[PDB]
RNA sequence: GCUUUACUGCAGGCUGUCGCUGAGGACUCUCACUCCGGGAGGAGGACACCGAUAGCCGGGCA
RNA sequence: ACUCGUACGGUCACUGAAUCCUGCCCAGUGCAGGUAUCUGAACACCUCGUACAAGAGGACGAAGGACCUGUCAACGGCGGG
RNA sequence: GAAACAUCUCAGUAUCGGGAGGAACAGAAAACGCAACGUGAUGUCGUUAGUAACCGCGAGUGAACGCGAUACAGCCCAAAC
């Protein structure tokens, strides 16, 4: 479906309408110092690893909204519930 | 001012520098060509010997054991085992080079008990210890104040139980504190967990 | 499943092992101090169990009987010499070095002193090609040109039972015979015609291997069988 | 030939004899090892926990 | 019990790297180390072996 | 252990006396060889980061793989129209 | 056991090797950390507490400091000279 880049809507920050920019949440880069990091090099030694051992599942046919709305004055961000969608384009 | 003692001391901080770099390049030929037990005249570290309780005196006996470098030497499962309980490469001992070496001494002198003991360097395949032995039933010894101590009945294969200062070491007993929960007052009082 | 034959092999067991107590000699070049000063007369010639062909019997100057890998064409009362100045003729022992080029050779040494390891069969021998100050080389049977430290001493010769081979053993009892006096466990079984517990080509409802014959040199032992890592197979192309 | 009846009138061989030791008729002639207290084998005498329940 | 391109692992083989290990991206050398030689001595040589780790193969085995 | 053995050997497999013979196929799988380029771990090295460290990235790149070739008395195949 | 099962659990249990005593082991702080102007070798008993902590964060696993008691005990070398 097509979605307009930029259009008015709440912001929850400032507590009135204003022009958000819509963006696709780019995955941020992991650290590899959280604890589960360290728990896997703990608990990892001779033969299975437990929950280690396994490896990531499969894919939904289609994936849900995941955008991220900018407010246009104050420039904060807020996150909304997402919706199933095949394709998403912008439109400018 | 510095004890002659001092110098060996300080010699062997670095056993790869200096004279003792050479010296040891030197004499682990011919260690390496001698058996697995060897009785020595003098210990090659005085410093340490003495520090540990070595005396020029009658019942006094210094030997050099040589141990094989590495992990468990393991034999694989024959029967069904978790995967957890199928290794064998990465399977260490849990007893330290040196505790192996205490005892392969003490065996060779069953009427002598282990006083204590102190590394001599390795090369690439092996690890050397002298350990210093006490004949408790020599007179020499059951009147030096200092060590009629081990002439005790109750010290007795103080190896084989693990009371040397490398036993104590190695049953993780260092700690008086933190961190010495399962080990003191021994392992195996506290399940096996140390 | 169960360990392959090959594995009880390496056990040394009975069954596995060579009659070595039934063995006669330990054929090996005599050693000499220098000089070459040495030789001996051939006392009598024997059948060597160990290897199906002829070895003589020889007695040297010094009192010394020892049977050696006999060449072809030794007789009872030759004279045999061993050393850097021994007569280039048939059943002398010496140094490639002292060897003239294009001169068949037998029990040749690996190293200087080893007593002989290269060319002791039956009729084989090697061919002794090239001189020189630091290397000999030479032909091995097997027709590998073979570099050589020109002290390695050898024997002139081809060694003596050529043809063995020619003859077929027939029946079963000949072949029974000869490996009743070898390190073998005999007859053969095929792997493919027993059970997939026994051999990694047992199984099936009909003989035919599991999977393709040419196994990988990384194999480990108790699935390394069939075509040990061939550089290729059959007849054609 | 069967493994049963037939096969038991070839047993006229003397393995298991009274130790020397023990006083037991456990000591294998052949083997010259006591299956009962190890004598020929070992100085100390043969025993197992598994000879009596784990909490005995 | 058996099989395999089932899941997960473990031996084993190959390979890099660190240690043993030294002198003057390819090379020379000898002194550790290895082998041959009764020996004198010869070959090999900082490699190989061995200890450690990493990648690959791996129903040989669990 | 083989082995008091050394390729006319001995190991590992297949076929199964003699006689007449044993075609075609290397795409897949196996094995083996080669390989410009691509891919390929750890140590060491470089950048960022941290008064250190965790960590992120980079450079180099072994066996292996991609790719190329050899091979069916290797596993096997030898049809529809 | 986890209602399968691999980490986990059964369990450092069963069993195995070595060794001492009448008891063993431990033990006079490179301790504790009710953070203090505080405690003062070590075992053990009661408690702290199924608490903290661990864990396909599933099933399960699981201390310590302290406190109340028992009994109380403190010393010897190496080196300097
Ligand atoms: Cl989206
Ligand atoms: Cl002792
Ligand atoms: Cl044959
Ligand atoms: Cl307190
Ligand atoms: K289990
Ligand atoms: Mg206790
Ligand atoms: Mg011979
Ligand atoms: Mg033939
Ligand atoms: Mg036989
Ligand atoms: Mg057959
Ligand atoms: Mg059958
Ligand atoms: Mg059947
Ligand atoms: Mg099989
Ligand atoms: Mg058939
Ligand atoms: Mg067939
Ligand atoms: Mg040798
Ligand atoms: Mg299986
Ligand atoms: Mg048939
Ligand atoms: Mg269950
Ligand atoms: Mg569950
Ligand atoms: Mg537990
Ligand atoms: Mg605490
Ligand atoms: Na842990
Ligand atoms: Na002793
Ligand atoms: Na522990
Ligand atoms: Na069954
Ligand atoms: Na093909
Ligand atoms: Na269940
Ligand atoms: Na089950
Ligand atoms: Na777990
Ligand atoms: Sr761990
Ligand atoms: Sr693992
Ligand atoms: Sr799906
Ligand atoms: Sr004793
Ligand atoms: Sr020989
Ligand atoms: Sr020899
Ligand atoms: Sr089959
Ligand atoms: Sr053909
Ligand atoms: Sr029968
Ligand atoms: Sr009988
Ligand atoms: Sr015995
Ligand atoms: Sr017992
Ligand atoms: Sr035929
Ligand atoms: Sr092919
Ligand atoms: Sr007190």
């Amino acid at each position: 479906m097509q979605m307009p880049r930029r259009f008015n809507t709440y912001c929850p920050h400032c507590n009135e309408h204003q022009e958000h920019e819509v963006e696709k949440v780019r995955s941020g880069r992991q650290t590899g110092m959280k604890w589960i990091d360290r728990q896997r090099e703990r608990n990892s030694g001779i033969g299975n690893d437990g929950k280690f051992s396994k490896v990531p599942g499969g894919d939904k046919p289609t994936k849900k909204t995941d955008l991220k709305y900018r407010c246009g004055e104050c420039g904060k961000a807020h996150l909304r519930e997402g919706w199933r969608a095949g394709r998403l384009e912008f439109q400018e | 001012a510095r004890s002659a003692y001092s110098y060996i001391r300080d010699a062997w901080k670095n056993p790869g520098d200096g004279q003792l770099a050479e010296l040891q390049w030197q004499r682990q030929q011919e260690w390496r060509n001698e058996g697995a037990v060897e009785r020595i005249e003098r210990p090659t570290r005085l410093d340490k010997a003495r520090s540990q309780g070595y005396k020029a005196k009658q019942g006094v006996i210094v030997a050099r054991v040589s141990v094989r470098k590495g992990s468990a030497r393991k034999r694989r499962h024959k029967a069904g085992r978790r995967s957890k309980r199928q290794g064998v490469t990465r399977i260490t001992r849990r007893k330290d080079i040196q505790r192996v070496a205490e005892e392969r001494a003490s065996r060779t002198f069953p009427n002598l008990r282990v006083l204590n003991s102190y590394s001599v360097g390795q090369d690439g395949r092996q690890k050397w210890h002298e350990v210093i032995l006490i004949d408790p039933n020599h007179p020499a010894i059951q009147n030096d104040d200092d060590l009629s101590w081990i002439c005790a009945d109750d010290q007795a294969d103080r190896v084989f139980r693990g009371l040397t200062g490398a036993g104590r070491r190695n049953r993780g007993l260092s700690g008086k504190g933190k961190g010495s929960e399962k080990t003191r007052p021994s392992l195996r009082s506290n399940g096996g967990k140390g | 499943g169960r360990r392959i034959q090959g594995q009880r092999r390496g056990r040394g067991t009975s069954t596995f092992r060579a009659p070595s107590h039934r063995y006669k000699a330990d054929l090996e070049h005599r050693k000499v101090e220098d000089g070459d000063v040495i030789a001996g007369t051939v006392v009598d010639i024997e059948h060597d169990p160990a290897r199906s062909a002829p070895v003589a019997a020889v007695e040297f100057e010094d009192g010394d009987r020892r049977l050696i890998l006999a060449p072809e064409g030794v007789g009872v009362g030759d004279e045999l010499q061993v050393g850097v100045s021994a007569e280039i003729a048939p059943g002398n022992t010496l140094p490639l070095a002292e060897i003239p080029e294009g001169v068949p050779v037998c029990n040749v040494e690996s190293s200087p002193g080893d007593g002989g390891k290269f060319a002791r069969a039956s009729g084989v021998n090697a061919q002794l090609l090239t001189h020189d100050r630091n290397v000999a080389v030479v032909k091995l049977p097997s027709g590998e040109m073979k570099r050589l430290d020109p002290q390695c001493r050898a024997t002139i010769g081809v060694v003596a039972g050529g043809g063995r081979t020619d003859k077929p053993f027939v029946k079963a009892g000949n072949k029974h015979h000869k490996m009743k006096a070898r390190g073998t466990k005999w007859p053969n079984v095929r792997g493919v015609a027993m059970n997939a517990v026994d051999h990694p080509f047992g199984g099936g409802g009909r003989q035919h291997p599991g999977k393709p014959k040419s196994i990988s040199r990384n194999a480990p032992p108790g699935r390394k069988v069939g075509d040990i890592a061939s550089k290729r197979t059959g007849r054609g192309g | 030939t069967g493994a049963g009846t037939p096969s038991q009138g070839k047993k006229n061989t003397t393995t298991h004899t009274k130790c020397r030791r023990c006083g037991e008729k456990s000591y294998h002639t052949k083997k010259k090892v006591c299956s009962s207290c190890g004598f020929g084998k070992s100085a100390k005498r043969r025993d197992y926990e598994w000879q009596s329940k784990a909490g005995e």
